[PDB]
Order: C-alpha cells, then structure tokens, then sequence
C-alpha cells in the first residue's frame, strides 16, 4: 500500500494499541518511494499536530522509527526548517503550544533534544532546539531513555 | 528550505 495508507494505520486514533506492523512497513515503505523522505515528513508532520492525542502520539513514535530505519535521506528532510518550524508549532505557546498536550510536548522535545545529540551534522536541528530554550519553551535540558547509538 | 520561525 501507499505511504498514507501505511501511517493512516500506524496512526489510527481507534488503534487500542501501537501496531508496530504498520509502523515498520510505513519506513520500509519510505525506503522504497524515490521521494518516501519528502512526502513522509509533511504526512507526519500533519500527524503530529492533530487535536486527537493518541494520533500525534503514534506519529512521534512512528517518526522515531523512521530516525533509526530511514538513514540520511530521511535524516536531511527532518533537518529543515520546513519540517522543523513544523514541531516548534506544537511546543511553542504562541502557536498550538497552549493546546497540546504535556505529553505530546515533552516527547517533542525529547527527540529535538536527541536528534542534536545523534545528528551533529544537522545544524538546523540545533538551532531550532537552541531557540526552543532561548525563548522558555525548554527550561532545560531534559533525560533521555538511555540509547548508546546516539553516539 | 526557508527560515526558523
């Protein structure tokens, strides 16, 4: 099936639980697709900011899959503006941030966090989470489950 | 690519 029709079930708001099935065939699907990077990030992008919890929840989940199976083609279209400025939105209280959830919040900012950690090549990562802190959105740094293949 | 927010 197509990439939204993959995330679609990955990212179902009726699911009762995450469907890793659909999850790893959404990345393997984006493998695939001569531009699956491109086109994944605006879908998840969308996903990420929907009104229903459960959904950007699974599309957070489903975008850290994509970190670890996509490679740098991915890594390149999470490192811009365009996708980035995307994420900002939902912490940021001048934008969505006074109606997201805390839990949704946090994760985002976990991976921002991360991401400048594992991917020190992408410039924009860093500048985008620098600002997040330089503006209160991050009072500090947060913890992060333990990963030794973040460099 | 455009600029941050």
């Amino acid at each position: 099936e197509s990439l939204e029709s993959w995330l679609n079930k990955a990212t179902n708001p009726s699911n009762r639980q995450e469907d890793w099935e659909y999850i790893i065939g959404f990345c393997d699907q984006i493998n695939k697709e001569l531009e699956g990077p491109q086109i994944a990030v605006r879908l998840l992008a969308h996903k990420i900011q929907s009104p229903q919890e459960w959904e950007a929840l699974q599309a957070l989940t489903v975008l850290e899959a994509c970190m670890k199976n996509c490679g740098r083609r991915f890594h390149n279209e999470v490192g811009k503006f365009r996708f980035l400025n995307e994420l900002i939105k939902v912490v940021s209280p001048k934008y969505l941030g006074d109606r997201v959830s805390e839990k949704v919040k946090t994760k985002v900012i976990e991976l921002l966090y991360s991401w400048t950690m594992a991917l020190p090549e992408e410039a924009k990562i860093k500048d985008a989470y620098h600002m997040l802190k330089r503006q209160g959105i991050v009072q500090s740094d947060p913890p992060i489950p333990v990963d030794r293949t973040l460099i | 690519d455009d600029h941050l927010l």
